[PDB]
Parts: C-alpha cells; sequence; structure tokens
C-alpha cells in the first residue's frame, strides 16, 4: 500500500496473508469461517500446492503475539474464465482445512448479496483497501498491516481521467501518490454501507503501482457473488486448485 | 423502492409485486420490528470491528 497508514491491530480483522514456504504470496479477504477470497493470478506459479497457508489476525509480521491463525489451504477455486497471467475474472476462492475462530482480531468481512452491492454499495464514494504489500513502487513491503482509502471511478470516467471489463472497477488517485501496490493483490477493497462492511472489490493488478495517470484495477465483486455463494455450498473435490465454470 | 436509497433497508432489499418491500439482513443479524434495521445475533458478526464496537458500547 503507498500513501496509508498502519491499520492499527484488529481493525482490519477480515484481512488474510497468504504464504507460500513461509514467504508472503498475496492477501485475501476472510468471509465466513472457512472461506477466503482472493485473486485467481495470486496462484498462476504455484507448484505444489500444499505448502499454501492463509493467516488470520496478522498485524507484526516481525514478533508473534498470540491472535494469529494459520490453516492449510484445501482447496483454490478460479473461474474458468480467468486465464493465467491477465487481470479479466481475477478473482480465487480458498477453502481452509479447518475454520478459523472468530475473536476479536478474526472477523469475516460481509459478502453482499449482488443487488444490494449494484444498487447501493458501487454508489459509495470512498473504500478501505490494505495488506503488506511494497509501501513504494520498487520498494521494501510493509511489516505492519497497512491500509488506504480510496474513491471509485465510474468506468467511463476512469478510461477518460486515464483494458477495463465489466468485471473490474477503477479506484484511487492517478497522481503517483496513494494506490495498492505488489504485495497486497488479493486483499480486500471493503466498502462501508450503514455501520457494517462489506466485500466490493479484491486487488488485482496491472503494468506497475503508483504509475502518475494511472488507477488502481480491482475486481469487481458484484459479479461473482452467485459464483462464490454457490461454490459455498458444494462439497469439497480432490485436489487443491479447482477450475469452476463462470458464470 | 429498493434501487432508492436502499428502499429504507439496513441491509438487502427485495421488490415484490405491488408497493411492496421487504428487507432482509445477513446470517448473524436479525430483522427488527421498523422492517429495515438489523442487529447481530451473533457475539462476530460480519463487517464489525469489536474492538470499535467496544469502544462504543
Ligand atoms: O507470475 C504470475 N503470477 C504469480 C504472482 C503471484 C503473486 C503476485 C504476483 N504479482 N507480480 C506482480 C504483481 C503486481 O504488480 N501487483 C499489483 C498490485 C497492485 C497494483 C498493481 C500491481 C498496479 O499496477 N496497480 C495497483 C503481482 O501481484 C504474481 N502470473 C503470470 C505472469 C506472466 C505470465 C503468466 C502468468
Ligand atoms: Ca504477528
Ligand atoms: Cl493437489
Amino acid at each position: 500500500i503507498v500513501g496509508g497508514k498502519v491499520c492499527p491491530k484488529g481493525e482490519c480483522p477480515w484481512q488474510v496473508l497468504l504464504l507460500v514456504n513461509g514467504a508472503q504470496l498475496c492477501g485475501g479477504t476472510l468471509i465466513n469461517t472457512i472461506w477466503v477470497v482472493s485473486a485467481a493470478h495470486c496462484f498462476d506459479k504455484i507448484k505444489n500446492w500444499r505448502n499454501l497457508i492463509a493467516v488470520l489476525g496478522e498485524h507484526d509480521l516481525s514478533e508473534h503475539d498470540g491472535d494469529e491463525q494459520s490453516r492449510r489451504v484445501a482447496q483454490v477455486i478460479i473461474p474458468s474464465t480467468y486465464v493465467p497471467g491477465t487481470t479479466n475474472h481475477d478473482i480465487a476462492l480458498l477453502r481452509l482445512h479447518q475454520p478459523v475462530v472468530l475473536t476479536d482480531h478474526v472477523v469475516p468481512l460481509c459478502l453482499p448479496e449482488r443487488t444490494f452491492s449494484e444498487r447501493t454499495l458501487a454508489f459509495v464514494r470512498f473504500s478501505l483497501v490494505s495488506g503488506w504489500g511494497q509501501l513504494l513502487d520498487r520498494g521494501a513491503t510493509a511489516l505492519e498491516l497497512m491500509v488506504l482509502n480510496v474513491p471509485r471511478l465510474m468506468t467511463q470516467d476512469c478510461l477518460q481521467q486515464s483494458n477495463i471489463t465489466e468485471y473490474m472497477f477503477c479506484a484511487g488517485y492517478s497522481d503517483g501518490s496513494k494506490d495498492s501496490c505488489k504485495g497486497d493483490s488479493g486483499g480486500p477493497h471493503a466498502t462501508h454501507y450503514r455501520g457494517t462492511w462489506y466485500l466490493t472489490g479484491i486487488v488485482s493488478w496491472g503494468q506497475g503501482c503508483a504509475t502518475v495517470g494511472h488507477f488502481g484495477v480491482y475486481t469487481r465483486v458484484s459479479q461473482y457473488i452467485e459464483w462464490l455463494q454457490k461454490l459455498m455450498r458444494s462439497e469439497p473435490r480432490p485436489g487443491v486448485l479447482l477450475r469452476a465454470p463462470f458464470p | 423502492i429498493c434501487v432508492n436509497e436502499n428502499g429504507g433497508c439496513e441491509q438487502y432489499c427485495s421488490d415484490h409485486t405491488g408497493t411492496k418491500r421487504s428487507c432482509r439482513c445477513h446470517e448473524g443479524y436479525s430483522l427488527l420490528a421498523d422492517g429495515v434495521s438489523c442487529t447481530p445475533t451473533v457475539e462476530y458478526p460480519c463487517g464489525k470491528i469489536p474492538i470499535l464496537e467496544k469502544r462504543n458500547a
């Protein structure tokens, strides 16, 4: 996250850190005690699915404070329409091997209904994006979780003010000062409405974070609510990676 | 009704035939008798931040 601030410990309790062989891979969002939403591209190069770990209740990567909860990832589900190395359909649904325990430091973000998200949440201007990603373009990643308030653009305005499909939205700033960044992909774009927070976007990727003339690109979660809900009602399948038809 | 100001619902809104609307709440919440408000029914409902909810309690 470029140009944000430290998320005070416990204020982003849905944030997930994804690790592969102990190394930071991506972020994610907890939406229930066994389900995490992330970005499909996070998984393009995984060789051994057994070494993927999700961590909830994380804050300062330098220390263990006892609020962290680690889980193996049992299933990584990607839409059939996602093509590795690209932006469109950049979403993944992750089933944990065992539920996390909800606590003051581990709470799911609400996955909204599609209508509500389209009719209401899409018009809330500012939302929060978070992660342990790079603090600057070509810079070191963060040791404490960072958060940034970003404004959402209508797609016509994004194209003017700068490919952007109906499966994405732009949010952020065109001056290079404030953006999500490498190391944040998969993390939440969370939107507040009347006292509750909801998942509206996933940090995706483009050519380079914090670039003058370019906004951050987020997966438009409202397009996937039915897809996600159906998968959460399904039984697990052998083999970690599952490609699931979309729509 | 639901397309305008969320139908007055705090959370989710469905239109029905007539001038009819029903609000609904996510799992872990119940709808109050006002027909619009949602109140938690569990300790850790989705989308609430416990350290901030207890700072305001
Ligand atoms: O290598 C592949 N996947 C494995 C992978 C895993 C984890 C992270 C990554 N990964 N690498 C670079 C970034 C990255 O820059 N993320 C960004 C974040 C926020 C923003 C921006 C970019 C931006 O421009 N504005 C805001 C990223 O997220 C890749 N796939 C593949 C590449 C080429 C060809 C085929 C497949
Ligand atoms: Ca820690
Ligand atoms: Cl496997």
